[PDB]
């Protein structure tokens, strides 16, 4: 499993009133490329007519 | 079954070579059979004719 968070990021804290305890509004956005090498079997010979 | 693996598993055909090859030749005499009928006998003499 790969688990995945955004790391939190504090708003504000100090001489602004009021401010309370916030986070910065972030969200994250990449791209997750996956690549799976399968082994293959070889098909069997035929000996079919048809 | 074989002209569909070929079909199957190619992008194209062209002739390349070919080998004739006559075998287990054997010129048969015939003669009549006991009874009646004809009766048939490998020949040592008999010929065949390739060109």
């Amino acid at each position: 499993q790969i688990f995945l968070k955004i790391l939190p990021q504090s708003g504000p804290i100090g001489g602004i009133k009021s401010m309370g305890i916030t986070t910065l509004v972030q969200y994250a956005v990449g791209i997750m490329t996956v690549t799976m090498t399968f082994k293959l079997g070889p098909r069997k010979a035929t000996g079919r007519w048809n | 079954l074989e002209f569909q693996h070929l079909i199957e598993n190619y992008g194209s055909i062209a002739p390349d070579a070919l080998t004739v090859t006559i075998s287990e030749i054997a010129v048969k005499d015939v003669t009549d059979k006991t009874g009646g009928g004809v009766q048939v006998t490998d020949s040592t003499t008999g010929r065949l004719c390739m060109l």
